């Protein structure tokens, strides 16, 4: 078991079972069973807006800079001007993710109740875990439905670890901006001609 | 009504407005035009200036002070002065009211009943904080029913 | 049975005898005993109401925007005159109702008392459940009496166009205090902008 | 967290929660509706 | 004598803290000549800070 | 002086006596209780009235009862 702190014994609650079990609770905030399901739940959705975050934040300004695409910063993205206004641009995905979350809601708190879809009965997801919902609209290439539970397991600590990189660069990203007031791929490409000088401490 | 003046035609009303932007105005004269503490005045002014337009465009009464007055007798033209915002209390006092009331029956069936009022069940607690929304109906509800008042044969009653 | 919320307990009191009944009871407003007895007569004539009432606030403002009835407002049908004071027409109208609900009120009280004409005894409703009356006064065609599991769907089909008309009746009455628009000219501004005409907008 | 948020749910504390966030709520009503002696609606 | 132990009763002294309120009976002296045989447990103390207290059969019924 | 009386209701627990700190009650033979004992006050006329006994009585209401009378140099507690 690879563990965060080699020589320190692994806490009780983390156990190795969850995805990207590597002991790290020095703060202890997952001791309670039923609390560490939630917080599991809450990762999951942290790991994978963030990742949707960081191909918002990092892939079209690498390519703004490239001259590929003309799209804006994503610290003045929302100060565009669109089609609809971004005040009545919030209660329509508040509205859109009360089905989306509020629907994965009732899934943490009962498990195996909203994996039916309610207009067709017959459609239905083929997922088993919490977390996981699979189907046809989430897993539509069956690659996180398999037979055997060791590459399965492996997978999810695929996702977990490519996830918990993208929270420190989205929030990387806000920090770089509060500080540089400069584009985290023009901050890199500032740190990739002089890296002993363009840090943190260039001011 | 009551012998005052509307506050939108009141002489005393609109003096009020004229001497405390001139108080706030002589403040200003210290500061420089585009310093901070003078965005500060300059924001109070916007404050004055839209509190005295908001007073005088809800019917409020004036007198000889020139102050607006509250009619609390519960006039046709002043609803918003003590009915609409005391039916507007009622309903959240009887909001904190039915919420601490149906938390004390929750936690009197418990083992501990002690234990849950200096540590407050906050599941229960949430639980039931939703459930106060809806409390006319169910205090005239547990009135009509009996379950709102205890008969006095099961209440402590101090000797004569 | 289908419910308001997957995965969450229906309410002891109901049942799923009820038509309509989807265990929408998050508050407990007809927990006790003896009180869901009144709280279906309650739906029944608001929901009743409110369907006249969409049949008087919408279908003749639409025909005026059509221009075939010129019918005013129904927010401004209050100060328009008739053959009767508007003041006179209220009192008439309570004097009315407190025939009419007052039979109603006994009916709810004490079932099967209130069948039989004040008047010609002959003429009695042929009504048995509490809330459907009957007779050929209020049943010409004789359509609330069949098969239970029939009699159920055309009762199921009463309330679920009756909570339709009461969510929009209670939308009506609010449109027109913040916007003082008639509701089908609001449908028409709706289909035009959408993301432009929208309650944050209207405030 | 079987005794932490016991902690938490004590009655010091949650009157410290809840009147942080009564005070931050009505201070956050007097910002952007100041002045406020009439119900509109 | 006594109700029974373990039971329900309700206290009819006019003088005790617990007057109209709901305690079980933990004991019942069956000794000839005691006064008060009767020992009630409350769920609520007094002001004294105790909830054992000894009543006669005649100060309480069974509810 | 003071008047300490004592009731039916007591349990013969002793502490009244215990608590007393000028020594007035004394515990008596009795066929009213689990204790077989009353608490009595032969030297009431020793009494300070501090009600100590009251505050040491577990009956509700008191057993032991202390009735604030005519005050004498016993029962103001003086060295002088
Ligand atoms: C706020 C988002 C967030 C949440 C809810 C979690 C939640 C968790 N992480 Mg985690 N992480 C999060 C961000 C990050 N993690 C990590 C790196 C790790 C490691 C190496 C490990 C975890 C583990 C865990 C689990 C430990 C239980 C616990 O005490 O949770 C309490 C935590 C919170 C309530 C969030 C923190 C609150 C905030 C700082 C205030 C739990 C599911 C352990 C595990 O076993 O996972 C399966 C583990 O070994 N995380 C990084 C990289 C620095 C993150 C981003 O900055
Ligand atoms: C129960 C349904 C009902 C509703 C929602 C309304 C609503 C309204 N009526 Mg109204 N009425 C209703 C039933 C009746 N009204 C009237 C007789 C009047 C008159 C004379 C007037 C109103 C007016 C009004 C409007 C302003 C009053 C107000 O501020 O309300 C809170 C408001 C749209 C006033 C109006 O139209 O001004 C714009 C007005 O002058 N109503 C009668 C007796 C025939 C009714 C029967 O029950
Ligand atoms: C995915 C993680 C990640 C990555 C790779 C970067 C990368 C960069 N950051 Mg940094 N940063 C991070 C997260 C990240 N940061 C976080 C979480 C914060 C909040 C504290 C910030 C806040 C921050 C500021 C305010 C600034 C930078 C700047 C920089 C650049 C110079 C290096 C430096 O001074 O680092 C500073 C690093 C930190 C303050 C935090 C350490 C970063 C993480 C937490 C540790 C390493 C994690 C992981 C092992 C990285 C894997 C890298 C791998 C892909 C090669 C560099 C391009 C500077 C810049 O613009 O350069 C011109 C700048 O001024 N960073
Ligand atoms: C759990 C909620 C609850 C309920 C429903 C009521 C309701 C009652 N109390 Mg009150 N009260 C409560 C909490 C509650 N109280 C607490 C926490 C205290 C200590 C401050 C008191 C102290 C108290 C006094 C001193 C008086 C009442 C009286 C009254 C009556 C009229 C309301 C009143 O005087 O204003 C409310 C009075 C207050 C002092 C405000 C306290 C209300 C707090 C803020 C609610 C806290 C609830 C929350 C869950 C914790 C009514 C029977 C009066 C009476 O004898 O009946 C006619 C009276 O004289 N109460
Ligand atoms: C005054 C209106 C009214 C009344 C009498 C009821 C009565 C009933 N409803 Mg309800 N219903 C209504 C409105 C109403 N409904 C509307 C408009 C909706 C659509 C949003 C529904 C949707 C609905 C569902 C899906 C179901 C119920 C059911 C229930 C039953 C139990 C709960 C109860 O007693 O609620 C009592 C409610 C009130 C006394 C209204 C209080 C309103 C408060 C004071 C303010 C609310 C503000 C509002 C949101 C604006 C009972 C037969 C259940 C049932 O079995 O039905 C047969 C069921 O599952 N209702
Ligand atoms: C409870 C339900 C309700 C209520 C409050 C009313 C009440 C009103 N409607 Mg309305 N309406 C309703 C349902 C409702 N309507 C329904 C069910 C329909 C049929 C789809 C209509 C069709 C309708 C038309 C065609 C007109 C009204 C008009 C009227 C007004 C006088 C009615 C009249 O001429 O006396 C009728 C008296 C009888 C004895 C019958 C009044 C504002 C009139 C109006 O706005 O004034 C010009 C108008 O011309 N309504
Ligand atoms: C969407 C409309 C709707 C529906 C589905 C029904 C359905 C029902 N009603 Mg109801 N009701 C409604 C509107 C509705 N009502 C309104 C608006 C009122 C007030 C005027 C009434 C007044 C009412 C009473 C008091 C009684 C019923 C009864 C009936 C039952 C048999 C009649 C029938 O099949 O109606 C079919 C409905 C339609 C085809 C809608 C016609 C729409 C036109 C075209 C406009 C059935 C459960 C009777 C009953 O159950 O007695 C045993 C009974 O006497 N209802
Ligand atoms: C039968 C249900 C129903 C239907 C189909 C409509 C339809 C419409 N309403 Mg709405 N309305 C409803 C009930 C309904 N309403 C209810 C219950 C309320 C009272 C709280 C309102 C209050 C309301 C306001 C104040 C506004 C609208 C407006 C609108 C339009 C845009 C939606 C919007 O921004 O407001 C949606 C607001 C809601 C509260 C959603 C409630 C809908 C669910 C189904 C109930 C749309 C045509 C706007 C308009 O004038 O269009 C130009 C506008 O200004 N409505
Ligand atoms: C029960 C007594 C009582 C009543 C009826 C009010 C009610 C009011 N005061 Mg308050 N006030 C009171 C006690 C009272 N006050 C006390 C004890 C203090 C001292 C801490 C103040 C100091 C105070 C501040 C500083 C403010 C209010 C404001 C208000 C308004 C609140 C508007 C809103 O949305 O929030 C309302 C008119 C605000 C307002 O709009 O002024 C009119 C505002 O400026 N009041
Ligand atoms: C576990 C543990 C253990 C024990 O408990 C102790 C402690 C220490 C406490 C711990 C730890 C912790 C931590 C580290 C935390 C952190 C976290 C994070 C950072 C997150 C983020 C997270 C993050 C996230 C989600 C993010 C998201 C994002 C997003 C949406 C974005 C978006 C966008 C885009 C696209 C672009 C555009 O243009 C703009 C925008 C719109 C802006
Ligand atoms: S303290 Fe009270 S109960 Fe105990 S012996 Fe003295 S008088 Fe009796």
């Amino acid at each position: 078991r690879p563990l965060w702190f080699p020589g320190s014994q692994p806490p009780e609650w983390l156990d190795g079972s969850l995805p990207g079990d590597f002991g790290f609770d020095p703060l202890g905030l997952g001791s309670d069973p039923e609390l560490l399901k939630w917080f599991v739940q809450a990762e999951l959705v942290h790991c994978r807006w963030a990742m949707l975050g960081a191909a918002g934040i990092f892939i079209p300004e690498a390519l703004t800079k490239a001259g590929i695409l003309n799209t804006p910063s994503w610290t003045v993205a929302g100060d565009q001007q669109y089609f609809t206004d971004a005040t009545t641009l919030f209660v329509i995905e508040i509205i859109l993710f009360a089905w989306a979350e509020g629907r994965r809601w009732a899934d943490i708190i009962n498990p195996g109740c909203v994996n039916v879809d309610p207009v067709f009965p017959n459609n239905k997801l083929t997922g088993t875990d919490v977390g996981y919902p699979g189907g046809l609209w989430f897993d539509p290439l069956g690659w996180g439905q398999t037979g055997d539970a060791a590459k399965l397991k492996d997978l999810r600590t695929r996702e977990i670890k490519n996830g918990r990189l993208a929270m420190l660069a989205v929030l990387g990203a806000v920090v770089q901006a509060n500080y540089t007031h400069t584009g985290p791929i023009d901050n890199l490409l500032a740190h990739l001609a002089d890296p002993g000088h363009n840090t943190i401490f260039a001011l | 009504v009551a012998g005052l003046t509307p506050c939108k035609e009141s002489k005393g009303f609109a003096k009020r407005q004229k001497q405390e932007i001139k108080k706030l105005e002589g403040r200003l004269k210290l500061y420089a035009p585009d310093s901070a503490p003078a965005l500060a005045i300059n924001a109070t002014i916007e404050k004055t200036k839209r509190r005295f337009e908001f007073y005088g465009n809800q019917g409020l009464l004036c007198g000889t002070d020139g102050l607006p007055h509250l009619i609390v007798d519960g006039d046709q033209a002043h609803l918003g002065e003590f009915v609409y915002p005391g039916l507007v209390f009622l309903y959240i006092a009887g909001w904190i009211g039915w919420v601490g009331r149906a938390y004390l029956i929750d936690v009197r069936t418990s083992k501990k009943p002690t234990e849950k009022e200096i540590i407050i069940d906050v599941p229960l607690a949430l639980r039931i904080m939703s459930k106060g929304l809806t409390w006319p109906v169910a205090a005239i509800g547990e009135l009509r029913s009996g379950k709102l008042v205890e008969k006095s044969s099961n209440i402590t009653v101090s000797p004569r | 049975r289908p419910l308001w919320l997957p995965g969450s307990e229906a309410p002891k009191w109901l049942d799923g005898s009820l038509p309509g009944d989807y265990g929408f009871d998050p508050l407990d407003l007809a927990a006790e005993p003896g009180r869901l007895n009144w709280m279906v007569q309650a739906e029944l004539v608001h929901c009743r109401w409110a369907m006249l009432g969409a049949a008087g606030i919408f279908i003749p403002e639409l025909l005026t925007k059509i221009g075939i009835l010129n019918t005013p407002s129904w927010y401004k049908a209050g100060d328009a005159t008739y053959f009767a004071d508007q003041g006179t027409l209220f009192i008439v109208e309570l004097l009315l109702m407190a025939w009419a609900e007052s039979r109603r009120w006994a009916d709810i009280a004490r079932p099967g008392s209130v069948n039989t004409d004040p008047i010609f005894p002959n003429n009695k409703l042929t009504g048995t459940d509490v809330g459907y009356p009957g007779g050929l006064w209020f049943d010409p065609l004789g359509w609330g009496s069949g098969s239970e599991d029939k009699l159920k769907e055309i009762r199921t089909k009463e309330v679920k166009n009756g909570r339709l008309a009461m969510l929009a009746v209670l939308g009506a009455f609010v449109q027109a205090n913040v916007t003082h628009v008639g509701p089908i000219d609001n449908l028409f501004a709706h289909l035009a902008d959408p993301y432009h005409t929208t309650i944050l907008q209207s405030l | 967290m079987q005794d932490v948020k016991t902690y938490l749910s004590t009655a010091p504390v949650l009157a410290t929660l809840w009147f942080g966030f009564l005070a931050g709520l009505l201070i956050e009503i007097n910002r952007f509706f100041p002045d406020a002696l009439v119900l509109p609606l | 004598i006594g109700p029974k132990r373990g039971s329900i009763v309700k206290v009819l002294r006019r003088e005790s803290y617990w007057f109209n309120d709901t305690g079980k009976v933990v004991a019942v002296d069956q000794a000839p000549g005691v006064r008060y045989p009767v020992v009630v447990r409350f769920d609520k103390v007094n002001y004294a800070g105790v909830s054992t207290n000894n009543y006669s059969p005649d100060e309480l019924e069974q509810s | 002086a003071h008047s300490v009386k004592i009731y039916d209701t007591c349990i013969g627990c002793t502490q009244c006596v215990r608590a007393c700190p000028t020594d007035v009650l004394e515990m008596v033979p009795w066929d009213g209780c689990k204790a077989s004992q009353i608490a009595s006050a032969p030297r009431t006329e020793d009494c300070v009235g501090c009600k100590r006994c009251e505050s040491a009585c577990p009956t509700d209401f008191l057993s032991v009862r202390v009735y604030l009378g005519a005050e004498t140099t016993r029962s103001m507690g003086l060295a002088y």
